[PDB]
RNA sequence: AGGGCGAAGCCAGAGGAAACUCUGGUGGAGGUCCGUAGCGGUCCUGACGUGCAAAUCGGUCGUCCGACCUGGGUAUAGGGG
RNA sequence: AGUGCGGUAACGCGACCGAUCCCGGAGAAGCCGGCGGGAGCCCCGGGGAGAGUUCUCUUUUCUUUGUGAAGGGCAGGGCGC
RNA sequence: GCCCUUGAAAAUCCGGGGGAGAGGGUGUAAAUCUCGCGCCGGGCCGUACCCAUAUCCGCAGCAGGUCUCCAAGGUGAACAG
């Protein structure tokens, strides 16, 4: 499960949650990861996606809805579109 | 004090009927009739509720009489519809038909397959 | 003596229906190549209420496939519809919901509604409100499908015709107690003159065949025939049956 | 005549129970007096939130 | 039950429409006036509009629903079925 | 109405065929020049008095300058 | 007009192991109450009763955010509305 | 070469080609509550000009004390930019 | 906030997408949903007064009826008296 392997990142690697920052993240060429709530909007999923295919990055749909990835990434808000920098010593990059 | 009185045959208060009160320089307070409120155009996208940006929001027949740069805005979609909605559509637009080009391609493999 | 009340609706007049701020009729789309032998994809551009309807209908707006003029249409809308979905249509209309197909495609037990009671009427059967029509049963030569109503009678149909998957939106509507009169008097308001409504046993004998009396009974049976002159058709016609 | 009798007023006079008719909430309406008191009160806390005096976790 | 024991919404009626009819009331006249999640944002600002009629007021997203209650169990009901026999005629 | 800042711009305004009457308001402190022209009343306030008698002369071929008292 | 009652929601404090409950606020619901204009028209079986009036007057009354009142336009005509 | 230019951007600048066609907006929206801003009026403290009172008292009491539209500037509101 | 109430049409006016066309050939052009200025025009009918304890309708200068706007000080909850 993914909710694990993110548990530990949070608590150890470095990350970002959002999509203002994640594809700042991601357009600097730091990012190892992006998470995708199911929620997200259509269009935003779409640009992402394309994003990580143009700086060859790991896009990951996450099974839940932006609540569940919010309360997944153990913050009481709510997180559609999270990057994951470095993990600190988690296998969520395999 | 100085009450007052219409100064049309209008006497019912009405939305044709609307005023103010003056001070004019004859030292006598007389009610002026008011220009209805203009609005400003909302968005052709018609998701986002908030009216546009640089346009005078002034009754339409007016519109005549102003200037292009009052009416509109200097982008692509100018005064028709916000920008945000505009930076969607392009990249939506561009998004789809690289995706559409990607099905190309996938089907013009299977052809070469087959 | 008098024309009853009754007797005088069918003259308009006062009771015609009340249909300034409808918002249209409620159709389905009309039959073209397209939806005859493809599918053609719309926009659900929004969802509205109209007065004297308990269904929310939904603009929904195509591309005319002739002229470059964007046509649009007023479905009542099937129950999670919502806006800025593709609404497709046709023969070959994936079965999914708000999507509207022949009944001779959508397999046994599919459930729909504004359904076609003959092909190209646009839209006849189950256009309720928590209403909607099952596909029972295909007789593939004949080119006829069995469909039961709400209702409860299973009627005959043309493979051919249309209508829309899902339920109609706006369902349990009649569960809510009214109350007020007040509040009865706002729903007819907005759809005809047909509200406060007076027991014939109340009236004199002149305006109803149950009036007069020195205690407020009807006199004679309250059932009637149906080969009755309308002036007293009136109580429980042609009754079957009466009682609980 | 009035002008006097209002400094009459300003004194605290002509003002008992037996020269009132409306009730308490007519003559003061308990909303206003409460919004005054927010209006105050929050005024003093982001004052002193905005002089360093107390801190964001206290004036919240 | 801070102000009413067992009345709640259906305090504002009073005294009036009996006491069955009340009850009865205040189920719906909770669900109908309640603000529900727009499963497109997540945000909890579903609110019926009109009857059948449903607003997110961020999501912007007009949803067709119930009279009294964003989803009925019948559309619930009826779509999954969809979904089934969708998946039991393409393959 | 329309004020201006510039003595050059109000002597070329003048100096239209349209204008007519250029009426001359000693307010004390101030001194207006109010010429008349087919659309508009251009006025232009010279706070100098000196600079105002000066320009009194500058207007060109016989027009009215009907001074106001 | 102006008042009264103070429904949901919200805050704090106290208790409760939890469930949740109490206390003080805030909030302002309602074919809610009083009560003006308005609309009406209970009683005095008052006045008047060759009247002010071919139905009026006085006090007293009902209602006063709603099946509210109301102008203009428009529809329905005689065994018909 | 030349169917104007500025701003990261919201957008800006006095003008800035253009048909049938298409899309959109404005015209174009219920009632009720609360709160806020702007005026008119009222109020208070004084300046003046004219009044009335003055047996005693009263720096008195009373009146009156202005700037149209249209432009330009600037507050002051608002913004789901 | 309320609605099993969801609360006008059209004339007219603008914006945008498109890009069929048009412009002159190195001092000018077509172009100004034209910017600033300049010139000429805007016909037809209504326009007195009353608008109500005496200009209206109730046979009358009839205690009846008849749609609106403005709306000072004091007392007072108050457009109550
Ligand atoms: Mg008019
Ligand atoms: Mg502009
Ligand atoms: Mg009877
Ligand atoms: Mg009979
Ligand atoms: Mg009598
Ligand atoms: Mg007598
Ligand atoms: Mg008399
Ligand atoms: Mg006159
Ligand atoms: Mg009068
Ligand atoms: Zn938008």
């Amino acid at each position: 499960s993914i909710n694990s392997r993110l548990q530990l990142v949070m608590k150890s690697g470095k990350y970002v949650l959002g999509y203002k920052q994640t594809l700042k993240m991601i357009r600097q060429g730091k990012a190892k990861l992006v998470i995708l709530a199911n929620n997200c909007p259509a269009l935003r999923k779409s640009e992402i996606e394309y994003y990580a295919m143009l700086a060859k990055t790991g896009v990951h749909h996450y099974s839940g809805n932006n609540i569940e990835l919010g309360t997944a990434c153990g913050k009481y808000y709510r997180v559609c579109t999270l990057a994951i920098i470095d993990p600190g010593d988690s296998d969520i990059i395999r | 004090v100085q009450r007052l009185t219409y100064r049309r045959r209008l006497s019912y208060n009405t939305a044709s009927n609307k005023t103010r009160l003056s001070r004019t320089p004859g030292n006598r307070i007389v009610y002026l009739y008011t220009k209805k409120v203009g609005k400003a155009p909302k968005s052709a996208c018609g998701v986002c509720p908030g009216r546009l940006r640089g346009v005078r929001a002034v009754r339409p027949k007016v519109l005549m009489r102003l200037s292009k740069t009052k009416k509109h805005v200097s982008r692509a979609y100018g005064g028709s519809m916000c920008a945000k909605c505009v930076r969607d559509r392009i990249k939506r637009a561009f998004l789809i038909e690289e995706q559409k080009i990607v099905v190309k391609v996938l089907k013009a493999q299977a052809q070469s397959q087959k | 003596g008098r024309v009853i009340r009754g007797q005088r609706k069918g003259a308009g007049s006062v009771f015609r229906a009340h249909v300034k701020h409808r918002k249209g009729a409620a159709r389905l789309r009309a039959v073209d190549f397209a939806e005859r032998h493809g599918y053609i994809k719309g926009i659900v551009k929004d969802i509205i209420h109209d007065p004297g309807r308990g269904a929310p209908l939904a603009k929904v707006v195509f591309r005319d496939p002739y002229r470059f003029k964007k046509r649009t249409e007023l479905f009542i809308a099937a129950e999670g519809i919502h806006t800025g979905q593709f609404v497709y249509c046709g023969k070959k209309a994936q079965l999914n919901i708000g999507n509207v197909l022949p009944v001779g495609t959508m397999p046994e037990g599919t459930i729909v509604c504004c359904l076609e009671e003959k092909p190209g009427d646009r839209g006849k059967l189950a256009r309720a409100s928590g209403n909607y029509a099952t596909v029972i049963s295909h007789n593939p030569e004949t080119k006829k499908t069995r469909v039961k109503l709400p209702s409860g009678s299973k009627k005959v149909i043309s493979s051919a015709n249309r209508a829309v998957v899902g339920v109609v939106a706006g369902g349990g509507r009649i569960d809510k107690p009214i109350l007020k009169a007040g509040r009865a008097y706002h729903k007819y308001k907005a759809k005809r003159n047909c509200w406060p409504r007076v027991r014939g046993v109340a009236m004199n004998p002149v305006e109803h065949p149950f009036g007069g009396g020195n205690h407020q009974h009807i006199g004679k049976p309250s059932t009637i025939r149906r080969d009755a002159p309308a002036g007293r058709k009136v109580g429980l016609i042609a009754a079957r049956r009466t009682g609980r | 005549r009035c002008r006097k009798n209002t400094l009459a007023r300003r004194k605290g006079r002509h003002m008992g129970i037996g020269k009132r008719k409306g009730t308490a909430n007519a003559r003061m309406p308990e909303k206003v007096t409460w919004m005054r008191r927010m209006r105050i009160l929050r005024r003093l806390l982001r004052r002193y939130r905005e002089s360093k005096k107390i801190d964001r976790h206290m004036y919240h | 039950a801070k102000r009413t024991k067992k009345v709640g919404i259906v305090g504002k009626y009073g005294t009036r429409y009996g006491a069955s009819l009340r009850k009865m009331v205040k189920k719906i006249e909770i669900s109908q006036h309640a603000k529900y999640t727009c499963s497109f944002c997540g945000k909890t600002k579903m609110k019926r509009r009109a009857v059948g009629i449903w607003h997110c007021g961020s999501c912007m997203k007009t949803v067709a629903g119930g009279a009294w209650t964003y989803n009925t169990t019948s559309a619930v009901t009826v779509k999954s079925a969809i979904r089934r026999l969708k998946e039991l005629k393409d393959q | 109405p329309r004020k201006i800042e510039e003595i050059k711009d109000f002597l070329l305004t003048a100096r239209r065929k349209d204008a007519k009457s250029v009426k001359i308001k000693k307010n004390k402190d101030n001194v207006k020049f109010k010429v008349r022209c087919s659309r508009y009343l251009y006025t232009l306030v010279i706070t100098d008095k000196e600079k105002a008698e000066k320009l009194k002369q500058s207007l060109p071929p016989g027009l009215a300058v009907k001074e106001l008292k």
